[PDB]
């Protein structure tokens, strides 16, 4: 007889993956977290003196 | 019913009262050091004494009165006491390490010399030599006590043990006098620090050892010991020899070499 | 009956259970402290306050995880439960003194929590170095309460060590030599010897600190001819053996778990494993000054400590390779306990190897007091000691309780924890190499990215910890009672059923000499 | 129909082990070439190249003119 | 003698899963909360 | 040490003992599967005939299952062993796990 | 004779990372020399080397504290 | 049949591929027909039907090798659930960022970073490999 | 000289200590202080395992110096065999007043 | 100084730091190789249905397990100790500078010739000038001559500190009552940063070190101007 | 290991409750403190 | 070493009593005489307020906070010198 | 003095179910109650002292 994993395994895997990716992407890009990446190839240096 | 020789102990309140006495003594010392009060400490010391009394009382009940100390149980207690003494040796080792660290490399604050400038050590040939002869003598008398007991001689066991205790007391009184007479104090830099903390812990152990011998004396008076079974006496003798050996190291290191 | 059983115990199993409960509660406290650390560091700037409140949290985090979580669980908990069963003994040698080792711990913990509540806490580091820990830079009761907490924990473990050594030496079946005792029993014995010798030296050192703080001694005060570096020697003379004390019972459990879930009757190379644990214990006493490579020590001294520290890799490697050889040819059972043990082998190896990097004093000049050290030891502790604890807990839970865990939940828990701890600690290697110091509440901006990721990692581990509590609840809530356990012929602790009766081995085992 | 030939039946685990330990060794030597070439030798070359014709005074003058120093304008 | 067997060799009751949930909640929860309230305590001082 | 031939001979002799008991049959098979080998057909033949003397049909089937299992991913081994055992299987009326549907999950 | 003093040279008596005794010894040597020179009516200029070395090596606060203690009569070193 | 907790000290049944012949039969109690089958087993096995042979097997053993060794879909549940809880973790981090963390220091402002970057290049921070080495001081741009 | 006054174990030992002492004098070991010596361990000459109940745990060190001990319950009735080496053991129950 | 997303050591500013980088590279290869060998062998042990569960003889393979690791340790220790004794060699400094740790700042003393001393404090974040580095800049930098052997002497007037400059490979604890010596030699001019590296109380995170390395003649004029 | 079926089965709904209560017991008190940090600091 | 005594034959209490009264206690009596001969008050040295001595980093938890536990007015000066 | 160990052996071996710490009689109970009262009362007092010491009284 089919167990919990047979019945719900696919759904648990699919939804878990989708939820995990979606919320981490949101957290990483949408809420003002400053990651402070390298300026190399990103920042144009500006006169400071 | 068991068919092994080991001791299943009755459920006991003394571990909890002992643990609580530790809390009371330590929080008590804190209260004394920081909040000008001896109240907690005196309660802790009291409950500690009560705990020790009843716990060891029960061990006597279990052994002398109830017969639970089979040879296998006795052998365990032998190991227990040896291991305890080893831990005590390592405790003293920390203080000897502190002493040699400071004395072998005296800092500029001391005058760059040992003994430090302004320190006038006791003469190791005076009371410290007397103390040495006293503890060595007590090692001889306790050995006499041990042999008398094994040979079944009640009177000579008692006489030898009394002599041993008297010498322990003599050492303690001599040390107390020496502490009072010493022109240096615990606050006299690292010289005073090492001297009083190391000899002070030793003195405490002499008092502990003497108390243990006094317990054995009264148990002997009450006929608890047989000529073959007397581990409490053996443990007290081992501890007593430990106290003697620590003194010998202190005498050579601090009093003599460090003078 | 309740008070008689649980406050007045003279029973190794019940006392073991008390230690496991105590350690679990302490683990929650230590976890919260670690999350406060990572919350402070999770973005640039100041969250809580300056370095005082921050280093109070850091100091407490360490003391709690070491003295109240790991030691009580491994030695008090698994040691009390398993050792007498594994040698067929009716209890410990000193069953009543055993109960005092336990009951000294709640007061010790109370003293630590008092230290943090009075004045401004003890923001000293778990090393408690003077003069910062002295009466001028840390005036008031906090540091003295910390010292007293350590005294009580020290006494508890010293008496525990006396108990375990005596029990293991004296209470085996007469036909059983020491070379017929299981590896976990060996690991506890050796750990106990390390405790017996090392704790009294710590006790001496912190007592000297106490008297410097309160009796006007000057052991560590140059004004009196003292030396702050003397404290460091005394502390680390204990502190190195201490980390071997933390891991050895873990090694013992790992040997049992790997053997069991490989379907083997015995670990590979038993006498080599005994040799390795003894060699590690011995060498663990002659290496302490690797914690002091920047204090100004002579060059020849630094050469010796470099070499002696590295040598420990030899017996340690024998154990790692022997675990691999135990897996070899196994009928591998992918139980949650096995996963914990496999995670242990890999993460312990990583942390051991970064230790080897650090043993090079020349390189340690640059890595000392940086996050590279933090990374080193969290790989051996948060992924060594903790993984061995979780492995042993899930493996033996059914023995202790008579109930089963849900294996699927337990595998999920392992997966979350594995991701969390690696995300937390791996980036700290980069922080250390690039020069971020230890014990900082804030960092130059360049260090932002790795600190951010590390803090996110710590939250993943939080989720694992919360899930662990639920999983234990679910097991007790559902009450699936154990029926049969495999391999009892080589795992004596299971042979009296689950849970074993209050009194086991009332009639001892029969073992002949041939 | 035809009979099946007798296959190897003994020491299958040991043979698998033998084969793969050598493969584990060969990877290590193959990687040893990689890390040495991609990291260690690269670093040696970067430092040697940097310092070969390095002019410290010129470096200083550029920094000075950029206004980075307290001691030099 | 003492009670023997599953659920009986422990200082807490597992007779009711919901009462157990409450006790485990209070137990682990108090441990986890304590450092946050100590931090609060220290912050409220000075 | 002893040759492959000598190893096999000892095991054939073990199972060939006329009055081998149930305990010895189980001990033999449970020990044998611990080794890094799939047992030669001549060993299995002797074990199956022991099953017959012990009036234990089920254990004969189980022995065939463990042969397949010991081969791991080497799928060629079991069909060869069954091939070699066919005269014995026919003589004793032993059905294979496959013939009994016991290879189905 | 040694002019063009730059800093205190390597001293084989003090070859290790801990240089505390080097500072201390040179401080002692200078003041011992100065006492010897002022007593016999000679020139303190002969003590100059030790003065340069201890000034180079010794923290200002150590020198200042030692100077105060010599004046107080509480300097624990022998001069 | 029915295994009891109080039978822990007695030999027990186990299905494991490395212990093919367990200490006891799976089923010890026999019905009238099952007794007759065990008697029939004493005669030629060629006279047993396929069903009788299967019944004999299932009296002796619980699961076959194929049954006890079967793969499962459990990994889907484990991996899926782990990802859900890791996902839930990000909710906690979102909450922390919104309600706990205040603004980060002004030194992370875009203009500050641009000026700081130039100053780092002006002082030749890590000029051998790490930072300034990646700037082209001749072309006044980041190296490609 | 002369004086006695110290009790002996014979005079004063009590409880379990006394039981062990008195049994040892008779060459008896009711409290399992000594390791039993093995027989040849055949079915005709099995190791005889005393017990006060109807089952006792046996540990079998199959060969000298084996580090692995094999553990199993031995029950009243037919001799049982070590699951590793096959040596025979038979339980002999009854009484501590042996 | 460190830069964003940095993985390894800061670029070497001194020959000794260069030596440490190459030695670290040597050691890290070995670390990678062992970690991967272990991970691989582990995966090998766990990826087969084939079994062998009877007793396995240990002594032959234990020879390999002890000898090979011993050889590896020697291969690490040899260059490790070479560098150790290289660092310890006599070098004859041209200048002695003292630094004293305090809660929470460093003071510097250059007393070879004149009595030059000053305090060095972190620039508060609110007072940074555009382009300056948070938590790293100081008001008064440690100006030093480039391409010259300098003796640094390190102590403290209160609790423990530790004086560190990662790009020069430097870290020397600052202990009251003790004078610890280290040597410093920069191959290049510039600004080289470090941070207090012993827990020392409330502002441990906030007492940094900035070395300013310039030609001798600039150092001399700066020194005179600081009197 | 083998075991009996649960004597007191904990359904998915019951597990959802136990899990939620467990998570809230950790999150709410800490959340309350961290939410009010500014209140504690600036007072 | 072999001391210079010399016994052994039977063994026990009698020998150890012999050693107690014939060697050990006489040694104590001799050291007691030697001690109670070099005893009885020595001239105290001039007071010098050395900074490595008479340490006070925290008041003692008894008396006025400035007296050591077994303070002897005759030979233990305070940080300010001998008592009046 | 006389040897009364036999008397104490009879007392502590009496089949009365009492634990060893209470088997001497009513004086055991009193000493136990005194000890536990001082410990538990002392512990409550230590907690009060913590409560007092956790807040400034400058
Ligand atoms: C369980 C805890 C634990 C363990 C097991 C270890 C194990 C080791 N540790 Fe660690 N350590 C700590 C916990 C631990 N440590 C802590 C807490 C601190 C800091 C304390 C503080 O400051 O607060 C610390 C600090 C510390 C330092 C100080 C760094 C500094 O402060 O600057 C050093 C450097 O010598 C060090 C080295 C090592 C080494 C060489 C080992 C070795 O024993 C590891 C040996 C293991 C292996 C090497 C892996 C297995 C071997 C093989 C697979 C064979 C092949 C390997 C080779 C050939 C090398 N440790
Ligand atoms: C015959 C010697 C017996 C000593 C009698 C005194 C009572 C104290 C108890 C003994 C314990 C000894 C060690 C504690 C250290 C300090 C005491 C040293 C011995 C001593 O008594 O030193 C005295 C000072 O005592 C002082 O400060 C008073 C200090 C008293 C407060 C006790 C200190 C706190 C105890 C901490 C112990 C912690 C140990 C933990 C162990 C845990 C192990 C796991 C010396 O007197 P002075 O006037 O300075 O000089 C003499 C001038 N004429
Ligand atoms: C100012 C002082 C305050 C400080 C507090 C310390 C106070 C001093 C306490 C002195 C120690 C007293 C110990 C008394 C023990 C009596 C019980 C006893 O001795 O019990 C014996 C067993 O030994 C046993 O448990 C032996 C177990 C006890 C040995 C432990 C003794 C050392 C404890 C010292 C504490 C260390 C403190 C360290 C300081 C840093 C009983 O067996 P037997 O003797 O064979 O008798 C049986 C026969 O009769 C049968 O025929
Ligand atoms: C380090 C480990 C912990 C990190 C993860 C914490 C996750 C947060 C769990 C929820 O905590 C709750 O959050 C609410 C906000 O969502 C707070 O309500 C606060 O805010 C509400 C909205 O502003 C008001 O209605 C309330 O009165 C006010 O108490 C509430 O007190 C707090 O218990
Ligand atoms: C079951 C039995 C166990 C329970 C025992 C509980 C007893 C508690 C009551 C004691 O309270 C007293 O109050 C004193 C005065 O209020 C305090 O003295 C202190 O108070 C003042 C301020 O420090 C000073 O005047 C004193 O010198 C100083 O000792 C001190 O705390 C304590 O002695
Ligand atoms: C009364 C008793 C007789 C022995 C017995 O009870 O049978 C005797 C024998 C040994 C005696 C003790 C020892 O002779 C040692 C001590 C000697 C002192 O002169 C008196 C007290 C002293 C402590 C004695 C007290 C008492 O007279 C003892 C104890
Ligand atoms: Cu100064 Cu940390
Ligand atoms: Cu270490
Ligand atoms: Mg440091
Ligand atoms: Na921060
Ligand atoms: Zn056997």
């Amino acid at each position: 007889a089919p167990d919990f994993h047979d019945k719900y395994g696919n759904a648990v895997l699919a939804s878990g993956a989708t939820f995990c990716v979606a919320v981490w992407v949101y957290m990483a890009t949408q809420i003002g977290i400053e990651w402070n990446p390298s300026p190399v190839g990103r920042v144009t240096p500006k006169e400071w003196r | 019913h068991q068919t092994h020789a080991y001791h299943m102990v009755n459920p006991s309140p003394w571990p909890l009262t002992g643990a609580l006495s530790a809390l009371l003594m330590t929080s008590g010392l804190t209260m004394w050091f920081h909040f000008n009060s001896m109240t907690l400490l005196m309660i802790g010391l009291t409950t500690n004494m009560l705990t020790m009394y009843q716990w060891w009382r029960d061990v006597i009940r279990e052994s002398t009165f109830q017969g639970h100390h089979t040879p296998a149980v006795q052998k365990g207690l032998r190991y227990g006491m040896i291991l305890f003494i080893i831990s005590e040796v390592l405790f003293f080792t920390g203080f000897f390490w502190a002493f040699y660290h400071s004395s072998l490399a005296p800092t500029p604050e001391l005058g760059g010399c040992w003994p430090p400038t302004g320190i006038h050590p006791l003469n190791p040939l005076e009371v410290p030599l007397l103390n040495t002869s006293v503890l060595l003598a007590s090692g001889v008398s306790i050995t006499w006590a041990h042999h008398s007991l094994m040979e079944g001689d009640r009177k000579h066991m008692l006489q030898a043990l009394f002599i041993t205790i008297t010498l322990g007391v003599y050492f303690t009184l001599l040390q107390a006098s020496e502490y009072y007479e010493a022109p240096f104090t615990i606050s006299d830099g690292v010289y005073g620090s090492t001297f009083f903390v190391a000899t002070g812990f030793h003195g405490l152990h002499v008092i502990i050892g003497s108390t243990f011998l006094i317990v054995c004396f009264f148990r002997q008076l009450k006929f608890h010991f047989t000529s073959n079974h007397h581990f409490g006496f053996e443990a007290a003798a081992w501890y007593w020899h430990f106290v003697d050996v620590v003194w010998l190291f202190l005498y050579v290191s601090i009093y003599w070499w460090g003078s | 009956m309740f008070i008689n059983r649980w406050l007045f115990s003279t029973n190794h199993k019940d006392i073991g259970t008390l230690y496991l409960l105590f350690g679990a509660w302490a683990g929650m406290v230590g976890t919260a402290l670690s999350l406060l650390i990572r919350a402070e560091l999770g973005q640039p700037g100041t969250l809580l306050g300056d370095d005082q409140i921050y280093n109070v949290v850091v100091t407490a985090h360490a003391f709690v995880m070491i003295f109240f979580m790991v030691m009580p669980i491994m030695i008090g908990g698994f040691g009390n439960w398993l050792v007498p069963l594994m040698i067929g003994a009716p209890d410990m040698a000193f069953p009543r003194m055993n109960n005092m080792s336990f009951w000294l711990l709640p007061p010790s913990f109370l003293l630590l929590l008092a230290s943090s509540m009075v004045e401004a806490g003890a923001g000293t580091g778990w090393t408690v170095y003077p003069p910062l820990a002295g009466n001028l830079a840390h005036a008031g009761a906090s540091v003295d309460l910390t010292i007293f907490s350590l005294h009580l924990a020290g006494v508890s473990s010293i008496l525990g060590a006396i108990n375990f050594i005596t029990t293991i030496i004296n209470m085996k079946p007469p036909a059983m030599s020491q070379y017929q005792t299981p590896l976990f029993v060996w690991s506890v014995m050796i750990t106990a010897v390390l405790l017996l010798l090392s704790l009294p030296v710590l006790a001496a050192g912190i007592t000297m600190l106490l008297t410097d703080r309160n009796l006007n001694t000057t052991f560590f005060d140059p004004a009196g001819g003292g030396d702050p570096i003397l404290y460091q020697h005394l502390f680390w003379f204990f502190g190195h053996p201490e980390v071997y004390i933390l891991i050895l019972p873990g090694f013992g459990m790992i040997s049992h778990i790997v053997t069991y879930y490989s379907g083997k009757k015995e670990p590979f190379g038993y006498m080599g494993m005994v040799w390795a644990m003894m060699s590690i214990g011995f060498l663990g006493f002659i290496v302490w000054a690797h914690h002091m490579f920047t204090v100004g020590m002579d060059v020849d001294t630094r050469a010796y400590f470099t070499s002696a520290t590295m040598i420990i890799a030899i017996p340690t490697g024998v154990k790692v390779f022997s675990w691999l050889a135990t897996l070899h040819g196994g009928n591998i059972k992918w139980s949650p306990a096995m996963m914990w043990a496999l995670g242990f082998i890999f993460l312990f190896t990583v942390g051991g190897l970064t230790g080897i990097v650090l043993a090079n004093s020349s390189l340690d000049i640059v890595l000392h007091d940086t996050y590279y050290v933090v990374a080193h030891f969290h790989y051996v502790l948060s992924m060594g000691a903790v993984f061995a604890i979780m492995g042993g807990f899930v493996h033996w839970f059914p023995l202790f309780s008579g109930y089963t865990l849900n294996d699927t939940w337990a595998k999920i828990h392992f997966a979350i924890m594995f991701v969390g701890v690696n995300m937390t600690f791996f980036p700290q290697h980069f922080l250390g190499l690039s020069g971020m110091p230890r014990r900082y509440s804030d960092y130059p901006d360049a260090y932002t990215m790795w600190n951010t990721i590390s803090s996110m990692g710590s939250f993943i581990s939080l989720t694992a910890v919360m899930l662990m509590v639920f999983i234990i609840w679910e097991a007790f809530a559902s009450k699936r009672e154990v029926l049969t356990v495999d391999l009892t012929t080589t795992n004596l602790e299971w042979l009296n059923g689950c849970p074993p009766p209050y009194h086991t081995f009332e009639e001892p085992t029969y073992v002949n000499l041939k | 129909s035809t009979a099946l030939a007798k296959p190897q039946m003994r020491g299958l685990l040991a043979r698998r082990l033998r084969f793969h330990i050598v493969g584990a060794f060969m990877v290590s030597l193959g990687f040893a070439t990689f890390y040495k070439f991609a990291v260690a030798e690269k670093r040696k070359k970067a430092y040697a190249d940097f310092y070969r014709n390095y002019d410290s005074m010129k470096d200083f003058e550029e920094m000075r003119k950029a206004g980075i120093f307290q001691s030099a304008k | 003698h003492y009670e023997e067997g599953p659920g009986k060799n422990i200082p807490f009751s597992v007779e009711n899963k919901w009462r157990l949930l409450a006790m485990m909640t209070l137990f682990f929860g108090s441990g986890f909360a304590a450092p946050f309230f100590i931090v609060r305590h220290q912050l409220l001082k000075k | 040490h002893e040759t492959d031939e000598e190893f096999d001979a000892r095991w054939v002799t073990y199972f060939n003992k006329p009055d081998i008991d149930a305990w010895e049959l189980r001990k033999g098979m449970n020990t044998l599967v611990g080794y890094d080998l799939v047992p030669e057909p001549k060993i299995i033949d002797a074990a199956l005939r022991a099953c017959r003397r012990l009036n234990d049909f089920a254990s004969a089937v189980r022995i065939l299952e463990v042969v397949k299992d010991k081969a791991g991913p080497h799928k060629e081994i079991y069909p060869y062993v069954i091939q070699e055992l066919r005269p014995t299987l026919n003589e004793l009326g032993i059905s294979t796990p496959e013939e009994l549907g016991l290879d189905k999950v | 004779k040694i002019k063009n003093y730059q800093t205190a040279p390597f001293d084989s008596r003090f070859p290790n990372q801990n240089q505390t005794r080097n500072c201390w010894q040179n401080y002692l040597d200078f003041h011992r020399c100065e006492k010897a020179m002022t007593a016999k009516g000679g020139d303190v200029s002969v003590c100059e080397w030790y003065r340069r070395v201890y000034k180079s090596l010794c923290p200002i606060s150590w020198v200042s504290t030692w100077d105060d203690r010599r004046a107080e009569g509480t300097f624990p070193g022998k001069i | 049949s029915v295994v009891k907790s109080e039978d822990y000290a007695l030999p027990s049944y186990v299905d494991r591929r490395d212990y093919p012949l367990p200490d006891v039969a799976h089923v010890k109690n026999l019905s009238a027909s099952q007794k007759a089958l065990k008697e029939k087993e004493k005669a030629s096995w060629s006279s047993l039907s396929i069903d009788e042979k299967v019944e004999l097997y299932r009296l002796k053993f619980k699961e076959s090798f194929a049954e006890m060794n079967r793969s499962t879909n459990e990994w889907k549940t484990v991996v899926g659930a782990a990802m859900f809880f890791i996902g839930f973790t990000a909710l906690l981090l979102i909450w922390e960022k919104h309600y706990v963390y205040g603004p980060i220091p002004h030194t992370f402002e875009e203009e500050w970073v641009a000026k700081q970057t130039k100053r780092m290049l002006d002082m030749k921070v890590a000029p051998i490999q790490g930072f300034s080495a990646k700037w082209d001081y001749d072309k006044n741009e980041w190296k490609k | 000289a002369s004086g006695g006054g110290v009790p002996t174990d014979e005079e004063q030992a009590t409880g379990l200590e006394r039981e062990v002492m008195l049994a040892a004098r008779k060459g008896q070991d009711p409290y399992n202080i000594l390791a039993p010596k093995a027989t040849s361990g055949t079915k005709e000459d099995p190791n005889l395992v005393p017990s006060i109940t109807n089952k006792r745990i046996v540990g079998c060190i199959c060969e000298e110096d084996n580090s692995t001990v094999i553990w199993f319950w031995l029950h009243k009735g037919e001799a049982q065999r070590c699951p590793s080496c096959g040596t025979h053991y038979k339980l002999v129950p009854h009484q501590l007043a042996h | 100084m460190a830069y964003p997303m940095q993985l390894g050591f800061q670029d070497a500013t001194s020959p000794i730091m260069e030596e440490l980088l190459h030695f670290h590279d040597h050691t890290l290869m070995i670390v990678f190789l062992i970690s991967s060998l272990v991970l691989y062998i582990i995966s090998l042990m766990l990826t087969t249905k084939l079994t062998h569960t009877s007793t396995m003889d240990a002594q032959e393979v234990e020879t390999i397990w002890t000898i090979l690791p011993a050889i590896i340790l020697i291969l690490i220790a040899l260059p490790s100790l070479r560098i150790l004794y290289m660092m310890d060699e006599i070098n004859n400094p041209s200048l002695t500078v003292k630094t004293m740790g305090h809660q929470w700042y460093w003071s510097y003393e250059y007393t070879d010739y004149e009595d030059l001393s000053f305090d060095s404090y972190m620039i508060p974040t609110s007072e940074l000038k555009p382009g300056e580095l948070r938590l790293l800049e100081v008001d008064n930098r440690v100006v030093l001559p480039m391409e010259m052997t300098i003796r640094m002497l390190v102590s403290s007037e209160d609790v423990l500190h530790s004086w560190a400059v990662p790009s020069l490979g430097l870290k020397t604890d600052a202990i009251p009552g003790r004078l610890n010596q280290t040597t410093l030699m920069s191959s290049r001019p510039g600004l080289y940063y470090g941070q207090c590296s012993e827990i020392c109380g409330s502002n441990h995170s906030f007492m940094p070190i900035v070395l300013e390395l310039v030609p001798l003649k600039y150092f001399e004029k700066w020194s005179a101007s600081m009197l | 290991i083998t075991a009996k079926p649960a004597k007191t089965p904990t359904s998915p709904k019951e597990q959802a409750i136990g899990l939620s209560v467990t998570f809230l017991s950790f999150l709410l008190p800490a959340g309350w403190v961290l939410y009010h940090l500014d209140n504690y600091k600036k007072s | 070493a072999s001391a210079a005594k010399g016994d052994h034959g039977g063994t026990g209490a009698r020998t150890w009593r012999f050693l107690t009264f014939g060697l050990a206690l006489p040694s104590v009596a001799l050291c007691t005489l030697n001690s109670w001969l070099h005893s009885g008050h020595r001239e105290r040295p001039a007071f010098i307020p050395y900074h490595h001595l008479r340490i006070r980093t925290k008041p003692f938890s008894w008396g006025d906070g400035n007296h050591t536990f077994f303070h002897n007015p005759r030979v233990n000066p305070l940080p300010t010198g001998y008592e009046k | 003095f006389e040897n009364r160990v036999a008397e104490k052996q009879k007392l502590f071996q009496e089949d009365n179910g009492l634990p060893v710490h209470l088997k001497g009689g009513a004086t055991d109970n009193i000493l136990y109650r005194v000890t536990m009262t001082l410990c538990l009362g002392g512990t409550l007092y230590s907690l009060y002292c913590l409560g007092w010491a956790s807040f400034p009284h400058k």
